[PDB]
């Protein structure tokens, strides 16, 4: 195994929390350039919540693609690449519910 | 002496008031010197007209020509300051003191 | 790429306008707006080949 | 040696002026306008958002 | 009865406009292999009526980032301005008689500059300040150069008044006298009513519409009657300074169809140049006005100085 | 009304002045610079001065444009400030135009007003004078001295425009 | 007062037809429709920045030259003296200062941009 | 104007009181976050940045991890501008 | 009624105006613009019916689409289509624009510019022939002769 950025996990838990710092400091200025209607606070609630999805992740290699990713996305927000629609996509506001009980998945429809 | 001469010499003096009272930019200032060179310009041409003091009636001319070339002295420093440091406010001609 | 089958694998198509865009930084350098808008025109790309 | 002789609590903070020139506070003064010169631009060829 | 009078300069003046409109498509198309506007009317005639109906029942937006006050202002003054610089023009005789026309042609040239920066300022637009600042480059590039030939020009003349022009030409057209001056103001002309290849400030290929990228429907409108009205009031104005026409007083239609073939000649010409030729940079036109036509104009506007009193032919002051 | 066209021209152009000193954004004290030199071209030319006014029309017009230009250069900002956009820049410009009001009231009303000087409020055609100048326009012939009179004017004027663009090469060429 | 009629005959037409632009059409003016052009993307910075001026420096000669195209427009009537020596050796001083300066301008490659 | 050692001990107090996560109830000086106040990882880095923009010295990295002590914030917040 | 007769000869004024001047933006994403171009080429000279290509969108009455939309250029275009002045129309030129066509089951493809922006007529072809898009323009301008705004106002 060849490592990307980091020999070790600490050291890619290092980038990953550099990382989360830049979004965390970019959300105000984010909602200010982008004229998104949602508060600070919850852009940082999703910051967060995109953390946590990966927070799974045990291999340094896969944590170090994974900040990369995260800061070619960062990168997209800062400059006016990623268009308000994007910036909105991580808020899934137009998909409705789906309902997560098997009861409800019963009656909706087939699927497992 | 008619009113006129009165609006002229209020112009002149509130010209003067907005030079001697800066607020932020150097541009507005400048503005303000070349508008007391305007109020200045009306008011010879008017003398020089009503007194039909005929070889006086290029006076304004040449105070119009050294109002020019005050004003580009004027631009030409205010470049130099922007560039120096990056805004025309006069809050950053600080440096000499006293 | 043909893996022997009546579809093919794989097909990479090498558009020469990539290229040209991806130079159209250096050759810019020094100019001016419409001197941009002049090699853009130069270079002769057409999107459907650099985008594919 | 001081910039002032008698100096105040608030002057005493203050530097000597510098004996040749005083140092460049280039600090990003000039920020490059940037432009969207496509995708509708006539001159894009429609399809290129070329960030200048 | 005066009143009248305006209207009679008014109105007619921008139907002229609205029919050079016409005019201009179909001499590019066919000067393109293309035929103008047809469908529209017996031969194209009725689409200038056309468009500017479409334009006065579009929607007018007001851009959220602009300044109304100027954004509104801005396309008054420049059709205001426009209006009233045919005003001084003696047509052959003029609505009003100046003793300083052409310097009150000049000073409200200048004036109208301010509409193209005031609209491209106000409308808040990358854009928009681009084709602003373009506009202050070009009149930059060509004012002095204009005042320098129109003053040259005027030397024989005897005066800046613009009727005495047709007393002063009435034995020979003033081209054959000062035809290089002639060309370089018939360029300096294009510069000032931006028009190819110094059409910069719209500059459509390089900026998507230059200083109106932001302005729809009535004042767009406005700006493009400006335009057109502009450049038949700058041809009109080269016809009666070198292109002179005979005037008997008894019958001045003779002196008015004269004046307005020629005008009508060189807007032509300013069609087929955009036609032709293609588009300069600004960098490019202000180099060409002040290091090309800059030293020549001070030879030549010496040379006129000095040749009616090496010949004794001073114009008559009166 | 058209007895008084001096004096509405003279407030406007005292109004301009109060628009401009108030020091909103350059665009707009530009553009009160420009309505004061109209109006004070019509002033002129209502006392007989129409190239003089003319000259100072086109040389302001001329100077305001590459005033806008360095502003949207050097003094920009990102709000940039109307007459309404600051207590300040409004303060100011209320204070003018009352300053204003005040004195064009007090003279019209009152026979003589004397601020700092005496002045009359007889309108401006009393003082005008009854002669002819026959065929001539003394203004042009005054103005034209300056080749045949005034030749040490133009050596002076020359020799000062001559070194104000050698003084803007040396002054902005920042080392 | 014939130039005031007609100026405000003039600007009183204009307002109308603007007056009438923004009346007579119907309107659904909502926020993207009146946001700002950037060629269908959204701007990155504002249009109230500073925006350099590569040509600072003809613009103030501009100015400067302007002053010499007031001086010399007398010249017309400069013609009519009777002293036609100094006014000609003078008004080919001025002309040939304002070529000197135009020359100094440009050999200190002042004439150039940026 | 001397930087007292207690007064930058109140800023940190205040900027942790302000931190909805941490209750006010337990907050205290010798708190260590992760374990006293529950707070994880990136809690603990987001407490960081309030304090390094309360205070306008930049808290790298590495020292920040040593972090999770209100009293280390304190300390560290010293050593960074000299007090004592 | 009179009021009725004004109404429909106004209406049938402003249509003629509409329809008459119909400037299409210069929006063109793929081969389907080059049929357009032709269109505005001398054998077609789409200037004879007054549609001119005016660049502004806010200058312009019509978009067409030509050329396929990708899920990159759809907010552009639905952006470019809001900041356009009413009336404004949209022609969708081609199977790619009119449904997704050569590429409908890819990725990065939007299945038809009706998804983004309303559609007014659809030009089937690929690309279709420039005979086919002034069909299709003139089309547009019969369903503009066809529109009855002010009679509906007078009516309501
Ligand atoms: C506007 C809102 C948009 C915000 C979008 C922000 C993003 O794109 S998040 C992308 C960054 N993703 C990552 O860094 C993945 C990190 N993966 C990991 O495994 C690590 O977090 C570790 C190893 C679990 C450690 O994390 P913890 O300290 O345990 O927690
Ligand atoms: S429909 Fe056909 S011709 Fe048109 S863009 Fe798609 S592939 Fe090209």
């Amino acid at each position: 195994v060849k490592p990307i950025f980091s020999r070790d996990m600490n050291e890619a838990k290092r980038r990953v929390r550099e990382l989360y710092r830049a979004w965390y400091r970019e959300v105000p200025n984010t909602v200010h350039l982008f004229q998104l209607d949602i508060s600070v606070k919850q852009g940082r609630d999703k910051v967060r919540e995109m953390f946590m999805k990966n927070a799974h992740v045990t291999d340094p290699r896969v944590v170090d693609l994974l900040v990369i990713k995260g800061k070619m996305e960062l990168e997209e927000t800062i400059n006016v690449w990623k268009q308000r629609t994007h910036i909105m996509r991580f808020f899934h506001e137009t998909e409705a519910p789906r309902p997560t009980d098997f009861l409800s998945k019963f009656y909706v429809g087939h699927d497992p | 002496m008619p009113l006129v001469y009165m609006n002229i010499i209020m112009a002149f003096a509130i010209a003067l008031a907005g030079l001697l009272m800066y607020r932020s930019h150097l541009m507005s200032s400048l503005l303000c010197l070349e508008g007391m060179m305007l109020s200045l310009f009306i008011m010879s041409t008017l003398i020089i007209l009503n007194t039909h003091f005929t070889l006086a009636n290029m006076m304004p001319i040449i105070l119009l020509v050294f109002a020019a070339c005050e004003a580009a002295l004027g631009l030409s420093l205010l470049v130099m300051v922007s560039n120096t440091y990056g805004t025309d406010y006069v809050q950053n001609l600080n440096l000499l003191q006293c | 790429v043909s893996d022997g089958s009546s579809r093919p694998y794989r097909c990479k198509i090498k558009a020469p306008g990539f290229a040209h865009l991806a130079g159209l930084d250096k050759m810019s350098k020094g100019h001016m707006l419409a001197d941009v808008v002049a090699i853009i025109g130069t270079q002769d790309i057409v999107f459907g080949e650099v985008d594919r | 040696g001081g910039a002032v002789m008698y100096p105040t609590k608030e002057t005493a903070h203050w530097k000597p002026p510098p004996w040749n020139d005083v140092d460049p506070p280039k600090d990003t003064l000039v920020s490059n306008l940037t432009l969207n010169f496509g995708p509708q631009h006539p001159a894009a060829h429609g399809v290129l958002r070329l960030v200048m | 009865m005066f009143m009248i009078n305006i209207l009679s300069l008014i109105i007619p003046i921008l139907l002229a406009v609205a029919f050079l409109t016409l005019v201009e498509r179909k001499v590019l198309g066919y000067m393109q292999l293309r035929k103008g506007p047809n469908v529209v009317g017996p031969y194209g005639l009725l689409q200038p009526i056309a468009d500017a109906l479409k334009l006065f029942t579009k929607e007018p937006l007001r851009p959220a980032t602009s300044s109304i006050s100027m954004f509104i202002i801005a396309p008054i003054l420049a059709l205001s301005l426009a209006l009233t610089m045919w005003v001084p023009l003696p047509m052959p005789y003029p609505l009003i008689n100046m003793n300083l026309g052409v310097l009150f042609m000049l000073a409200m040239s200048s004036l109208a500059v301010y509409s193209i920066l005031w609209s491209g300022w106000a409308s808040n637009s990358k854009y928009a300040l681009i084709g602003a600042l373009r506009a202050v480059a070009q009149t930059i590039s060509y004012e002095v150069t204009l005042a320098i030939i129109l003053l040259s020009v005027l030397l024989m003349n005897g005066s800046y008044t613009l009727s005495t022009l047709i007393t002063t030409q009435e034995h020979i057209w003033m081209i054959f006298t000062s035809w290089p001056l002639a060309m370089m103001w018939f360029i300096s002309t294009l510069a000032e009513t931006n028009r190819a290849p110094f059409d910069l400030t719209e500059g459509e290929s390089e900026l998507v519409s230059g200083f109106n990228v932001e302005y729809a429907a009535g004042p767009f409108a406005m700006f493009f009657m400006a335009e057109y009205a502009n450049i038949i009031m700058m041809n009109a104005f080269t016809a009666i300074l070198f292109l002179g026409a005979s005037h008997d007083p008894h019958t001045p239609e003779l002196y008015t169809i004269n004046f307005v073939l020629k005008t009508l000649a060189l807007t032509i010409t300013f069609l087929w140049i955009r036609a032709s030729y293609p588009r300069f940079r600004y960098d490019q036109l202000m180099h060409l006005l002040w290091k090309s036509f800059l030293p020549l104009t001070l030879a030549l506007c010496m040379w006129h100085i000095s040749l009616p009193i090496m010949t004794a032919s001073i114009p008559p002051q009166s | 009304m058209t007895m008084y066209i001096a004096f509405i021209l003279s407030t406007i152009f005292v109004i301009g002045f109060v628009g401009f000193s108030s020091k909103p954004s350059p665009i707009y004290g530009g553009l009160g610079l420009i309505v004061s030199g109209g109006v004070g071209c019509g002033i002129v030319l209502n006392f007989g001065g129409s190239f003089l006014g003319l000259m100072v029309f086109l040389i302001y017009l001329g100077g305001m444009l590459v005033v806008f230009g360095y502003t949207t250069a050097m003094a920009t900002e990102m709000y940039p400030e109307v007459w309404v956009s600051n207590k300040t820049v409004f303060g100011a410009f209320v204070s003018g135009l009352m300053m204003e009001f005040c004195m064009v009231y007090y003279a019209l009303k009152e026979e003589e007003v004397e601020i700092i000087f005496k002045f009359n409020g007889l309108g401006d055609w009393v003082i005008y004078d009854t002669g002819d100048s026959g065929f001539f326009s003394e203004e042009a012939m005054g103005i034209a001295a300056l080749y045949s009179y005034g030749t040490w004017l133009v050596i002076v004027t020359g020799w000062s425009l001559l070194i104000g663009v050698v003084v803007i090469m040396e002054i902005t060429r920042g080392n | 007062m014939n130039i005031m009629l007609t100026l405000l005959t003039n600007v009183t037409l204009a307002s109308l037809l603007v007056l009438i632009a923004f009346w007579l059409p119907q309107l659904n003016a909502y926020s993207e429709k009146t946001s700002p052009y950037e060629c269908g993307f959204d701007p990155m910075g504002s249009a109230r920045l500073p925006f350099s001026m590569k040509f600072f420096l003809v613009a103030i000669t501009f100015l400067l030259f302007d002053l010499e195209i007031a001086l010399l427009l007398p010249l017309p009537w400069a013609s009519q003296t009777n002293n036609l020596k100094t006014m000609l050796t003078m008004a080919l001083f001025l002309l040939i200062l304002l070529a000197a300066s135009l020359a100094y301008e440009w050999t200190q490659k002042g004439l150039e941009w940026a | 104007p001397p930087l007292t050692l207690e007064a930058i001990k109140d800023r940190v107090l205040y900027v942790l009181k302000l931190y909805d996560k941490i209750d006010p109830e337990k907050l205290s000086v010798n708190s260590h976050f992760m374990k006293d106040l529950g707070l994880d990882s990136l809690d603990q880095v987001e407490i960081i940045m309030a304090m390094e923009d309360e205070f306008g010295f930049e808290i790298p990295d590495i020292d920040a991890e040593k972090l999770m002590c209100p009293q280390e914030i304190v300390d560290y917040i010293a050593d960074k501008k000299d007090v004592y | 009624s009179r009021g009725e007769y004004v109404v429909a000869k106004l209406d049938d004024l402003v249509n003629w105006a509409r329809r008459s001047s119909l400037w299409p933006m210069t929006f063109g994403l793929a081969c389907c613009a080059v049929e357009m171009m032709h269109m505005a080429a001398p054998r077609y000279d789409m200037d004879r019916f007054g549609v001119v290509f005016r660049a502004s969108p806010r200058q312009s009455d019509v978009m067409i689409v030509a050329g396929t939309l990708t899920n990159k250029m759809a907010p552009a275009l639905r952006k470019v289509y809001d900041q356009m002045p009413e009336p404004r129309y949209v022609v969708s030129m081609g199977s790619c624009a009119n449904g997704g066509g050569y590429y409908h089951y890819s990725y990065s493809v939007v299945r038809g510019c009706d998804r983004i922006v309303p559609v007014d007529i659809y030009v089937p072809g690929c690309p279709p022939t420039a005979e086919a898009l002034l069909y299709g323009i003139l089309q547009l301008q019969r369903k503009i002769k066809r529109e009855k705004r002010l009679r509906i106002w007078y009516r309501r």
